[PDB]
């Protein structure tokens, strides 16, 4: 686990790490990885999250305060936050 | 307050090279 | 370059709008992180805040969206993904 | 209302191939 | 004259590059320029990332994205070009 | 059976290991395609993908390669371009 960038509470921030570990045991496509973990933040902690995994993209988005993380699990990068 | 975020993949840095091989 | 729609959720005047905003971000930027910047921003000022945007080759994604407010398509080999949110 | 959306991009398969040049 | 020996391409893309292929002879007399000149068009016309080899004697084995591949002679000149990347 | 390597991008135990497989491949095979994809397959398994390689006496080029993955030399007579790109 690599951490980019975070604004985020370390509690959280290792929630999120455990539920992108969950989803790649899970699944292998980038499509349902992402899936996953936004209708687990989703349930956990309320709408509304998006997420995006992959290994290259670019991204511009705006998110609530404390409610944004991007991180990579091994050769995957994960971007999950919360606006709405 | 809501906050903005520009964050992107890590960038492979590319080189272009020419090559000719001798006569 | 070629513009393809791969799914959409987006008034015709809007998805075209979105089509020639993301052509203009291509011919300024090179980097997928500036031709987002771009991309969004625009949309943030001429439909109100809040969008996001993704752009790049090889991303999968799940994300909530506002009714009549995204889009997602190709212009050449890179994938584009505006909504509001 | 708010809406799901799920989708990615392409799969951009690879292909290797043999070249070799004429006898001269 | 153009000979196609293998391609996997389309068949604008393919006369675009012998059409290509054939002011890079006329231009240049050494073949990494030829090949330069070949890449650097195809990169702005099909975006990046190509590849240009161009000779007399050579073999080759590369990975190609689909559809953007194609080995030919123009006479006596061996050109591949491919995109990866 | 003289390497000489005229143009690198490359770590030098990576390059001594260019040199090495194409050794073997020369040793292996007679055929350009054949030699190129010797050390091709050969580079894309230790080195993960993708990797081009192009064998002959007579070609000029014009690549796009990773940064420190590039090899441009000769064994005897012969000129190997191997680098690594997507």
């Amino acid at each position: 686990a690599v951490i980019k960038n975070a604004d985020m509470s370390d509690d959280m921030q290792q929630d999120a790490i455990d539920c992108a570990t969950q989803a790649l045991e899970k699944y292998n496509i980038e499509k349902d990885i992402a899936a996953y973990i936004k209708k687990e933040f989703d349930k956990k902690y309320n709408p509304t999250w998006h997420c995006i995994v992959g290994r290259n993209f670019g991204s511009y988005v705006t998110h609530e305060t404390k409610h944004f993380i991007y991180f990579y699990l091994g050769q995957v990068a994960i971007l999950l936050f919360k606006s709405g | 307050f809501m906050q903005h975020a520009n964050v992107a993949t890590d960038q492979v840095v590319m080189k272009s090279v020419e090559c000719q091989t001798e006569p």
